[PDB]
C-alpha cells in the first residue's frame, strides 16, 4: 500500500532498494555455510513477497 | 496511496452521450472489482454497475440496456460509456475500487441531461 526503503548487507555488498514492497510478517535471511570453505556465508532473502 | 482518476462528465442535452473514465493507480492488488455508483442531491449512492477481474458486467435496472463499461486490461483501467441519456440520470457519480482490502472510493464528476 505504502512505498517501502530495504537496507540488507550480504558478504559483498549493500543492497538500498525503494520500492513497494511486500514484506512478510517475519522478514529475514537464511545463512548457510559451504561445505568446504566457509570462508564466507551464503544468504537466501526471506524479506518480501513481492 | 491508491488514487484514482475520474474524468469525462459535465451539461449534454437530452439523448446526448458521454464517456466517464476511471484510472486506478498504486496498489490495487490484481484481483479487484471497480464499480459505479449514483448520487442525486437528497439520495443515497446508487448502484449504478460493477465489473470484476472476470470479465462479467452487473448493471441495475435503472439504466437498463444504456449505459456500458470498458476494460483496459494494460493500463487497468474503466470507461463507461453513458448513452440515451434521460433527465433522471442527473446525479454524481462515484468509482468503487474493491481492490483486496482498502476499498477505494472516488472524488466525483457531475452528470447533467436536462433541456
Amino acid at each position: 500500500k505504502t512505498q517501502s526503503l530495504l537496507i540488507v548487507n550480504n558478504a559483498t555488498n549493500v543492497v538500498i532498494k525503494v520500492c513497494e514492497f511486500q514484506f512478510c510478517n517475519d522478514p529475514f535471511l537464511g545463512v548457510y555455510y559451504h561445505k568446504n570453505n566457509k570462508s564466507w556465508m551464503e544468504s537466501e532473502f526471506r524479506v518480501y513477497s513481492s | 496511496q491508491v488514487q484514482l482518476q475520474e474524468s469525462g462528465g459535465g451539461l449534454v442535452q437530452a439523448g446526448g452521450s458521454l464517456r466517464l473514465s476511471c484510472a486506478a493507480s498504486g496498489s490495487i492488488f490484481s484481483p479487484n472489482t471497480m464499480g459505479w455508483f449514483r448520487q442525486a442531491l437528497g439520495k443515497q449512492r446508487e448502484m449504478v454497475a460493477v465489473i470484476s477481474s472476470i470479465a462479467s458486467t452487473q448493471y441495475a435496472n435503472f439504466v437498463k440496456g444504456r449505459f456500458t463499461i470498458t476494460r483496459d486490461n494494460t493500463k487497468n483501467t474503466v470507461h463507461l460509456q453513458m448513452n440515451s441519456l434521460i433527465p433522471e440520470d442527473t446525479a454524481v457519480y462515484y468509482c468503487y475500487a474493491v481492490d483486496k482490502s482498502q476499498d477505494y472510493w472516488g472524488q466525483g464528476t457531475q452528470v447533467t441531461v436536462s433541456s
